[PDB]
DNA sequence: TGCATCAGAGCCCAAAAT
DNA sequence: TATAATGGGAGCCTCTGATGCA
């Protein structure tokens, strides 16, 4: 079909690989495809050559090297294994006092490798390592909220890396230094750095009344030596102070490189702030047996003159995005890399003096446990490792480009403020100001721009082309905010002839200050509109008309749409969506020019120009980690000539190479008789008849077999008592049959458990007596289906132990997992949202006839209710449905870019071609304008919509080009009294639908010590009635009802008991009785060694245990 | 140091099975299976009485076991109740 | 007797937690 | 049951109330 593209803005250089900002990262730290020789001191070779030398025997670190993958991606994913290399260190052991030297390769284990989309299989589950911004290392200065015309200086390295140090200038006059809470005279740290008097006073003097403050005439009568010890007992009350244990701890406070970081970027920012070059990264050094200051001085010098007002001297913007840096997967995972290896390294040094000292190797001095669960600890359990978001190609990009101010190292929820989730001046072209959570997370969790790249230092850079003179180069500049603040930079959109600004008056930003300016002012101008949001926001069309508000559930949103069996790109694009199916790596490209061999459902085999013969295996019918089904279909056929990136298959979630999130269908805007309320949504029963909104899903079951001390667990098809009806659909084996339609109650995998040894009861004895019929030993445990799930079923896998190949985890015997299929159509209840952030719950399925329809005949798929907009302000779905009305009759699909897009003229011009489409062919056909067109004209001409004169030809097209169209009751026939705006919307079925949400529950399962009643679906658990509920209940008046609630709906055993007892009898319900919980409280108060008293009236004691705890 | 106490011979057994798995992990370049520590173990030992002796060596878990990253629920919430009727 | 400094006390709900 | 062995290690909010200093 046509494509018709909007907008004039020309930009230079395409969007970044999307999910760089993980792969580059991860590559960068394990250093794989480096020969050994060649690494620099980074990520994995850095944590190594940090820990080693050990010195206690001395061992040491030559190079490390990476195997490969005992298992692929595809198999670990099966097998529930993770995706992973075996990691090796050359080591050398040497004895120092012999000379003797043996070296070897020590196996430390595996290490998880990135797949080609930037995610991780750990234990078969696709996972995201979500980077996190924090605090830049360096020295900064920021005003003391206490004392006004004082400031802090803060010296700040990285995280576990150091203390944190704090500079003041307290009121009696002396400059403290705060270090791990204890606060001293900095005096006396620069006379052990081996300042003297003469240095210093000349050195700060210039500024009057501070350098008396550093006078302390004490400290300068004592040596270095005596200096040094008596910071030690400052800092380090009752540890004896022996000269070498001082000098030790100081040195590990200041000057060793291993005990203390600042970063890279902590380096530069310390040099460019104090304007001084730093030999390390350490605050001070140890060298020709004293202490040499590198940091300190110069801090200091800064700190006063700024508190004397000296220029030159600022105070530091701690939001600003040049003090605020992102740790990517390669650093968070280089952390606990380091952490591993010191915990290993404390293992070699308690290894080196045991055992003997003389016959050592490597292999016997390392074990590495604390490294493989160290790097096992991150990937599982850490906050920042989190399970893979991949219910569409989209949700897993987004994920990836995530950034956090939460995790390890970082803000809590509620000692977040207001300050940090602020969307910075600095956040231009760097991070989204759009799509970020709703709700408490609001700021916290944030997206990276689209056109930003994450540097080595870790800051945030973004692209702009160099304007000299006049002229707007393509080099395009990657800046910091820092380096950004330095230039006048024209917005994208200023006019150009050429390269030339064509503009008397440009509207530009200078630190972020948006300013009038001339093109000889000019210094850098915008790539494009698309650099300051994130992908996802960039997928809305006409995001210029849309309050932000709406903007950021539309991008949010887009996360949660589900690939549908039918979906369709948009007949408005933005023109990123063929990108993102691109960079997602859902669809299938050719890698050089050819022509197709085969084409099948399962394959494509593809020859190239080398000869060689390529073939594809297809994706087909996999369940994601959220259910929805991953599967790539054949967009070739067999002879095809294709070119290099050439499409091969669709991916989920895409038509023909474009980003398909939805439908686009037919919308009508009117109320309708209340079924619209309050965000709710009409839909007509055609969308389900054409299999619109129709989404596959797949549900994994699992159940284990495993040796008992009573006897055996059997996955067997012979279960206790179960009629031939029962088992029908089960294999020999006991494992339900591939194909077979699986209903809630079903049997999925067969089990029988033995009986715990028990006496059965008298009636039993009696039972078993009446009837004839020996107790069997065992129990049916079979595996069913839930409530309210079930489909066909797809797939078995079952893994028995004596097997080749498959080992389980002690005691199983054997695994049984059922894949379940279900084609889910769109019902009442499921939730509907366009990008725009217009989102209702489907509440009426209309037949065909019902619904609004135009003149010839056409019904309407979705009616949507007006009331939704004018408070919502976003207008871009108002325009995207007039734009996709237009498209409806001519046929086609625009590309309207973000701020430079399609415009009102240029719509109504379409809408003016579409509307001959719609009308001129019905005159040719012999009819002419109906009665009750002419009755709508004429409220029309009442509302001023249409000209009053006009043929009734011309007052329909004056209507059509304001997006309205004459619209008939299908109940009726008559018209609605106005016209109507009709068009084609995008709209997606989001990943919330009722068949998962809907729960009840009459009784069921109890907590352990609670005996209340468990939590949530999966559970059949029951609701929580939470103290919020109770004060309901209680303004209510409804003390039995209340009390209901709260003794025999949930922890009262006698009193739930005998409720459900008399309500099978028909009996009204007894009486309650004290909650078990209460119970709970007493004796737990007990064991507090409090005695609780439960007293009647006379005050003598009630017993509510019933004498059973009492001798 | 165990919850469930274990015979100081038992406790002896476990830890060289121990060792003998991080051998033959450190020989073998990955975990070793039931059959391969049972070579290793020498005479008496077959792979059923590795697995039998790992399932021994096995320690509880805490019931306040945190699910989800808010401070907000517990392992033990999640355990049905099969004792009382 | 009047005033800092610090220790300890709190910081929504339900759903879910793969 | 026996060479001698002799002092650890990690670290980063607001209001209210009691307590320790002018
Ligand atoms: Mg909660």
């Amino acid at each position: 079909m046509e494509i018709k593209r909007f907008g004039r803005i020309r930009e230079v250089i395409p969007l970044p690989p999307l999910t760089e900002i993980q792969v580059e990262s991860y590559r960068r730290a394990l250093q794989a495809d480096v020969p050994p020789e060649k690494r620099e001191n980074v990520g994995i070779q850095a944590a190594f050559r940090e820990t080693f030398p050990i010195e206690e025997l001395v061992l040491d670190f030559l190079e490390y090297r990476l195997g490969e993958p005992p298992f692929p991606q595809d198999e670990c994913r099966e097998k529930d294994l993770t995706y992973q290399a075996p990691l090796y260190a050359r080591l050398q052991l040497i004895h120092k006092d012999t000379g003797l030297i043996k070296e070897d390769e020590v196996f430390l284990g595996h290490i998880p490798l990135m797949t080609e989309d930037g995610s991780f299989i750990i234990n078969g589950a696709d996972r995201v390592i979500v980077s996190q911004i924090h605090r830049s290392p360096g020295v900064y200065f920021t005003p003391d909220p206490a004392r006004p015309g004082r400031y802090i200086a803060s010296i700040i390295p990285l995280p576990k890396r150091g203390p944190w140090i704090d500079l003041e200038v307290e009121p009696n006059g002396v400059v403290s230094m705060k270090v791990n809470k204890r606060k001293f005279p900095l005096v006396l740290l620069l006379r052990v750095l081996g300042y003297d008097q003469e240095t210093l006073a000349r050195e700060l003097g210039a500024y009057g009344e501070l350098v008396q403050g550093l006078m302390d005439e004490s400290v300068f009568a004592m040596r270095p030596e005596e200096a040094l010890i008596r910071l030690f007992t400052l800092l380090r009350p009752g540890d004896p102070p022996k000269r070498d244990k001082a000098v030790a701890y100081v040195y590990g406070l200041i000057a060793d490189p291993r005990r203390y970081d600042l970063g890279e970027a902590g380096r530069y920012k310390a040099e460019e702030k104090l304007g001084i070059r730093l030999s390390g990264r350490t605050l001070a050094r140890f060298e020709d047996g004293e202490f040499k200051d590198e940091v300190f001085l110069p801090t200091l010098r800064y700190l006063f003159a700024l508190t004397a007002g000296v220029p030159g001297h600022e105070v530091d913007d701690i939001d600003h995005l040049g003090n605020r840096r992102i740790r990517t997967v390669g650093e968070l995972m280089t952390d606990q890399f380091r952490v591993g290896l010191a915990r290993l390294a404390r293992g070699v040094r308690e290894r080196m003096l045991m055992g003997s000292e003389d016959s050592l190797t490597p292999a016997k001095l390392v074990n590495s446990r604390p490294l493989e669960a160290a790097i096992r600890e991150f990937f599982s359990r850490s906050q920042l490792s989190q399970f893979k978001d991949e219910t569409n190609p989209l949700s897993s990009l987004r994920h990836k480009r995530r950034i956090s101010a939460l995790g390890p190292g970082g803000l809590t929820r509620e000692r977040a403020g207001f300050d940090v989730r602020d969307v910075h001046r600095t956040h231009y072209g760097r991070i989204c100001p759009v799509e970020t959570p709703e709700g408490a997370n609001i700021g916290l969790i944030t997206s990276l721009a689209a056109y930003a790249r994450v540097d080595e230092l870790g800051f945030i850079r973004t692209p702009y082309r160099r304007v000299v003179g006049g002229v707007v180069t393509d080099e395009v500049v990657y800046m910091t905010a820092t380096e950004e603040d330095r230039y006048t930079i024209a917005q994208a959109n200023t006019p150009l002839e050429g390269n030339r600004i064509a503009a008397e008056r440009v509207v530009a930003r200078r630190k972020g200050e948006p300013v009038i300016v001339s093109p000889e002012e000019v210094e850098f101008m915008d790539v494009s509109p698309k650099q300051v949001f994130s992908v996802n926001t960039n997928l809305i069309p006409f995001l210029e008309h849309d309050d932000a508000n709406r903007a950021l559930m539309g991008s949010n949103m887009q996360t949660q749409a589900v690939p549908l069996i039918r979906a369709q790109a948009p007949v408005v694009m933005t023109g990123l969506e063929e990108r993102v199916v691109r960079d997602s790596l859902a669809a299938l490209y050719a890698e050089e020019d050819g022509e197709v061999a085969k084409v099948d459902g399962n394959r494509i085999v593809v020859r190239y120009e080398d000869g060689r013969l390529v073939e594809y295996p297809l994706r087909r019918f996999y369940r994601s980690n959220q259910g929805t089904a991953l599967d790539q279909r054949p967009r070739v056929v067999v002879g095809q000539r294709v070119r290099k990136g050439d499409l091969l298959a669709d991916g989920p979630a895409s038509e023909n190479g474009f980003l398909a999130l939805g439908q686009n269908v037919l919308v009508a805007i009117m109320p309708f008789d209340g079924y619209n309320f309050e965000d709710a949504i009409v839909i007509s029963e055609e969308l389900l008849k054409r299999d619109f909104y129709t989404s596959i899903h797949i549900e994994r079951y699992e159940i284990e077999a495993r040796d008992t001390k009573l006897g055996p667990e059997r996955i067997t098809r012979d279960i206790p008592h179960l009629s031939e009806a029962a088992l029908r659909d089960l294999d020999e084996e006991g494992v339900v049959r591939i194909g077979a339609e699986v209903k809630p109650g079903d049997i999925l995998v067969g089990r029988t458990s033995f009986k715990g040894e028990s006496e059965p009861t008298p009636e039993e004895r009696l039972l078993r007596s009446i009837f004839g019929e020996k107790a069997r030993d065992v129990k049916d445990t079979s595996l069913r289906v839930p409530p309210g799930e079930g489909g066909i079923v797809v797939r078995t896998v079952r893994l028995r132990r004596g097997d080749p190949g498959v080992e389980l985890k002690p005691g199983v015997r054997e695994v049984v997992r059922v894949y379940v299929a279900q084609k889910r159509k769109l019902q009442v209840g499921d939730k509907l949202a366009n990008r725009h952030g217009n989102k209702g719950v489907v509440a009426k399925i209309l037949p065909v006839e019902d619904m609004p329809h135009l003149p010839d005949g056409t019904p309407v798929d979705v009616i949507l209710n007006p009331l939704g907009v004018p408070s919502r302000m976003n207008l871009g779905q108002i325009l995207e449905t007039h734009l996709g009305l237009a498209g409806y009759f001519l046929g086609q699909r625009y590309i309207s870019p973000i701020f430079d897009g399609a415009k009102e003229p240029e719509i109504k011009e379409l809408l003016a071609q579409a509307f001959e489409v719609y009308f001129g062919k019905r005159k040719g056909e012999g009819f002419g304008v109906d009665k009750r067109e002419v009755e709508v004209l004429r409220r029309a001409e009442k509302l001023g919509l249409v000209t009053p004169g006009k043929t009734p030809e011309e007052q329909l097209k004056e209507l059509f080009l304001q997006g309205k169209v004459v619209l008939y009751d299908g109940r009726t026939g008559e018209p609605i009294e106005g016209p109507i705006v009709v068009g084609q919307m995008f709209i997606m079925k989001l990943y919330h639908m009722v068949e998962d949400k809907m729960h009840a529950r009459s009784t069921g399962p109890y907590s352990l010590i609670t005996q209340q009643p468990l939590g949530g679906k999966a559970q059949f658990g029951g609701q929580r009635f939470g103290e919020m509920e109770v004060w309901a209940l209680e303004a209510y008046g409804a003390a039995h009802t209340l009390q209901e609630m709260l003794t025999l709906k949930s922890d009262d055993i006698e009193g739930r008991n005998a409720a459900y007892e008399a309500i099978i009898k028909g009996e009204d319900v007894p009486e309650p009785s004290v909650p078990e919980s209460f119970r709970v409280l007493v004796k737990e108060l007990q064991a507090l060694a409090l005695d609780v008293q439960t007293l009647d009236e006379k005050d003598n004691p009630v017993d509510i245990f019933e004498g059973l705890a009492s001798k | 140091a165990r919850t469930i106490r274990i015979p100081v011979h038992m406790v002896e057994t476990i830890n060289k099975l121990s060792r003998t798995a991080r051998q033959l992990q450190q020989e073998l370049g990955r975990e070793p299976t039931y059959e391969e520590i049972a070579e290793a173990m020498g005479p008496g030992w077959d792979a059923k009485r590795v697995e039998e002796t790992l399932k021994i060596a096995q320690e509880p878990v805490s019931l306040e076991t945190p699910i989800g990253d808010e401070k907000d629920s517990f392992y033990g919430d999640f355990i049905p109740d099969e004792h009382l009727p």
